[PDB]
């Protein structure tokens, strides 16, 4: 019906964190995924950029 | 709970209900099945009385 495409950059250790329903920095006070997810998590390096 | 961050708890608390909600369950029935055997004795009580 209707997405939401929300897009942020991190680092590589901390992207196992990203994740629905985990802790860790990125997923305590930065960004939250809720307790019940539908969408895709994609990540890739950027590290030319 | 306090031990572990509740996404895992979800996963354990259902094996605690999937256990207790059962045991309810195998209790209920029971009665159900004792109500009846006290049920045919009360009617048997009625007639005698």
């Amino acid at each position: 019906t209707n997405v939401y495409a929300d897009s942020f950059v991190i680092r590589g250790d901390e992207v196992r964190q990203i994740a629905p329903g985990q802790t860790g920095k990125i997923a305590d006070y930065n960004y939250k995924l809720p307790d019940d997810f539908t969408g895709c998590v994609i990540a890739w390096n950027s590290n030319n950029l | 709970l306090s031990r572990l961050d509740k996404v895992e708890a979800e996963v354990q608390i259902d094996r605690l209900i999937t256990g207790r909600l059962q045991s309810l369950q195998t209790y209920v029935t029971q009665q159900l099945i004792r109500a009846a055997e006290i049920r045919a004795s009360a009617n048997l009580a009625a007639t005698k009385m």
